[PDB]
């Protein structure tokens, strides 16, 4: 999903709000902030109601202006609440009654997702690959800066995981794939407008193809 | 035009989500309190620092950490949620590594701790993959031009830690002494370990 959450390469932001080894304070800065992750794990591990991928996607589905002005831990409060409503566990009415006011949720999905690809390739370390030039309206673990770009394989994982574009929509056809550390030259991704060396993106097999 | 939506206070919303679930018997006794304790006391960059200090003083362990990070971390019992498939990435005289999650916040929780606010900022997420040298400079870390910067974007299930170079002036130090100078920011890759005067 080409949403505002896909921030890598966006220009115009200011300084990162940190200097090295500065005090970051406690783990949680307010008494509620442990709740979104805790309740995420309840939903995944105890209820079996959703996957972690569905949590990533529902945060992607926040209305874009809403995403941009919401602090990090609040986005996950909104996202977990939204999944609980969508899955039929809770109602928005009861959330708003308990909250004593408005509790706007993420927007409905505009895509049913897509299955794990049927035709993929097992790549080897040192091989050149291209990121498939595809557009996915639902969930995908491919930042747009690498779409269509060429890099080389630095690692193939020894484990395999469900394809995000399926499991992020709660589908039954996510299969399993390894991922690949794909190293891109900075100039492949941003031309002359970069001061870096290389970027390594961890890409599902189903996002890749042999380079020309 | 472009206004925020009306919202109850965030604390009220977060505790409303807890109570809605808890009141349906869906949250076990002590469940969120137990996770709070794990997040605050167990998941910690002190663990990654221990791993770095061991690698610096034990060539066999260093090789293991760089080839099968998961196995190395498992020897210490530090695998866990958001930290099941670990890859450690080696700085060298000509390479500086840096970690980000441009899409959200993905981090090797058990051995780095939960991410700091700045790592989850839109500024870091947008800029470090495109202009890491300027970002690090602004944060207080000068990386000379003879050093390639390599940014790892945590886009799938691999969870990373940086193995920084060991600084001069630490020869013969104990693992405990070494650990003390390996900070959270060293593990993320935005800082280099510092040796006092
Ligand atoms: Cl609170
Ligand atoms: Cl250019
Ligand atoms: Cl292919
Ligand atoms: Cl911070
Ligand atoms: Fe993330
Ligand atoms: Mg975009
Ligand atoms: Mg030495």
């Amino acid at each position: 999903m080409d949403g505002v959450h896909d921030l890598a390469g966006v220009q115009g932001f200011g300084k990162v709000p940190h200097t090295v080894n500065a005090d970051i304070g406690p783990t949680f800065h307010a008494e509620w902030e442990h709740l979104p992750y805790s309740l995420m794990f309840a939903g995944v591990a105890e209820l079996g109601a959703f996957s972690v991928d569905e949590v990533k996607y529902v945060v992607e589905r926040m209305e874009p202006r809403h995403y941009m002005m919401t602090p990090y831990y609040e986005r996950y409060v909104i996202g977990v609440a939204t999944l609980m409503v969508e899955k039929g566990i809770l109602t928005q009415d009861e959330l708003e009654s308990l909250a004593g006011g408005p509790f706007p949720l993420s927007r409905p999905s505009e895509s049913e997702g897509r299955p794990a690809p049927v035709e993929t390739t097992t790549f080897e370390v040192g091989q050149r690959v291209r990121v498939r030039d595809e557009y996915v309206p639902g969930h995908i673990r491919m930042p747009a800066y690498c779409r269509g770009r060429v890099g080389t394989i630095s690692h193939r994982t020894t484990e395999k995981w469900p394809f995000p574009d399926a499991i992020g929509h709660g589908r039954n056809d996510a299969g399993e794939e390894p991922t690949y550390h794909v190293k891109f030259a900075a100039e492949e991704l941003f031309g002359s407008d970069t001061d870096g060396g290389s970027v390594v993106v961890d890409l599902f097999e189903g996002y890749l193809e042999p380079a020309a | 035009e472009n206004a925020a939506p009306a919202q109850a206070p965030v604390s009220d919303r977060a505790w409303a989500l807890f109570r809605a679930l808890d009141g349906k018997g869906l949250v076990p006794d002590g469940y969120v309190e137990g996770w709070k304790k794990t997040f605050e006391e167990d998941f910690s960059p002190r663990r990654g620092a221990e791993l770095v200090a061991r690698a610096w003083t034990d060539p066999e362990f260093r090789q293991l950490l760089l080839t099968d990070g998961t196995a190395a971390v498992a020897q210490y019992g530090y695998l866990g949620p958001q930290g099941e498939y670990i890859v450690a990435v080696e700085d060298t005289p000509t390479l500086k590594n840096v970690i980000v999650c441009s899409l959200c916040s993905c981090t090797a929780w058990p051995i780095l701790g939960l991410p700091p606010t700045w790592y989850k900022s839109f500024e870091y997420r947008a800029r470090v993959v495109r202009e890491p040298r300027k970002v690090l400079s602004e944060m207080g870390t000068e990386i000379a031009s003879d050093i390639e910067i390599r940014v790892y974007d945590t886009t799938a299930e691999t969870r990373y830690m940086v193995l920084p170079q060991r600084p001069a002036g630490t020869e013969g130090w104990s693992q405990e002494q070494l650990q003390e100078i390996v900070t959270k920011d060293c593990l993320i890759g935005v800082a280099i370990p510092q040796v006092p005067t």
